[PDB]
């Protein structure tokens, strides 16, 4: 795969070895198929389709590394694990995989080992993945949602407690199949598999009610930390829940080309449409740091960030932007 | 008005510096000194980037 990114950049997040922000995409390089990149508040990880996990970034909590006199990881280095990784997430300062063996280990918050979550878990081969942001993580296999971390403002559970070390059930549909959860700093909808969302928990942006969103089917559902987003491909729209202080409810003026993908970063979205082929890529929302481009005032509106000739995936992480191709 | 408003509870204390702290979206931390907090500053700041914080305490 072909990896840009740009952004916040201080801690050498963005795989240039170099620490100074960017604000246009930039060739980030580890014949390897990237599966997904998941970002924390200054390290991130790309997985390959192999089972590789590699990291860069930010090791004074040990997000990356056992090794507690390696302040950073200056460039793309292999994280130690385990076993072979199937699924990455990453919290502020702390990284959780799924292996093939379908085991969940957690590093960073101050731990320098991986260490075994133990999530009830069926070994009847029913996938297993993993959702971060902040300080929780959830687990997802076939009906169960199980969650771990903070639960100040009742993410997890009620009533409201600091962080709960062991996994609880946060929902069981009885039913449906959950496909994802959509996670914000303190709050998660829950959506399954015919794009509905099943749940919802914590502090919900303002304007977001869970039973006044339960009606529509085929929803894709993101989270930046203080804000909800619903994209409607039926329609060609992307509505916004939160107070858009710096420009993060999503541009409702008129898209002249449908909209083939969305991702949100933690006051960020990006977008890609097709422009057929040809795929533009925008970002949206607070961009000071250059993860949105080189307009940094977080104005409103779509930004034009890059054009490719096939359809590309996006992520984002705190303040920065990757696109891979 | 201000990007978002943060329970004192929430914060981590940092006794060395004395001073309460709390992720910015930027991957640097919104910070209160305990001095300041203890007058009656209610505001945070974040040093790497011009995000700001309120700091309120609700007892629901
Ligand atoms: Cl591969
Ligand atoms: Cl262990
Ligand atoms: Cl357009
Ligand atoms: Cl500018
Ligand atoms: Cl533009
Ligand atoms: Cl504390
Ligand atoms: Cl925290
Ligand atoms: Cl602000
Ligand atoms: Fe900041
Ligand atoms: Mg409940």
């Amino acid at each position: 795969s072909c990896v840009y990114a740009f952004g916040s950049n201080g801690q050498r997040q963005l795989g240039l070895g170099h620490d100074e922000d960017m604000d246009t995409p930039q060739r980030s390089v580890p014949g390897a198929i990237v599966r997904k990149i998941a970002c924390g508040g200054n390290h991130s990880v790309m997985l390959t389709n192999d089972g590789n996990l590699v990291g860069c970034g930010d090791n004074r909590r040990g997000e990356l590394d056992s090794a507690q006199a390696l302040r950073q990881v200056h460039d793309w280095r292999p994280v130690e694990v385990p076993a072979p990784v199937v699924d990455v997430a990453c919290g502020w300062d702390t990284t959780v995989i799924v292996d093939a063996d379908g085991r969940v280990w957690q590093r960073g918050g101050g731990c320098y080992e991986f260490t075994q979550q133990h999530v009830p878990l069926n070994s009847n081969d029913e996938r297993i993945a993993v959702y971060g942001c902040f300080q929780n993580f959830v687990v997802v296999q076939g009906t169960r949602v199980y969650g771990w971390g903070s639960n100040t403002k009742c993410q997890l559970q009620e009533p409201k407690s600091r962080s709960l070390k062991e996994p609880v059930l946060v929902y069981d549909t009885g039913s449906v199949a959950v496909d994802y959860v959509a996670m914000g700093k303190d709050f998660m909808v829950i959506v399954d598999e015919g794009g509905r969302i099943v749940h919802a928990s914590g502090r919900l942006p303002t304007g977001f009610e869970l039973k006044q969103q339960q009606k529509r089917h085929n929803l894709v559902v993101l989270c930046m930390w203080t804000s909800i987003h619903l994209w409607n491909a039926r329609l060609n729209t992307v509505e916004s829940f939160g107070r858009g202080t710096h420009s993060q409810l999503f541009p409702q003026e008129r898209l002249d080309f449908p909209i083939v993908g969305v991702a949100t970063g933690s006051e960020h979205g990006i977008l890609t449409t097709a422009n057929q082929h040809c795929y533009n890529v925008y970002c949206w929302g607070w961009g000071e740091h250059g993860n949105c481009g080189p307009q940094k005032g977080s104005q409103p509106g779509l930004q034009l960030v890059g054009q490719y000739s096939g359809k590309p995936r996006v992520f984002g992480g705190c303040a920065t932007t990757w696109i891979v191709l | 008005s201000t990007y978002d408003e943060i329970e004192i509870e929430d914060m981590t204390f940092e006794p060395e510096n004395q001073m309460f702290t709390y992720p910015c979206p930027c991957g640097d931390r919104f910070q209160i000194y305990l001095d300041d907090m203890f007058e009656g500053e209610k505001v945070a700041v974040c040093p790497s980037c011009s995000l700001m914080i309120d700091v309120v305490h609700h007892h629901h």
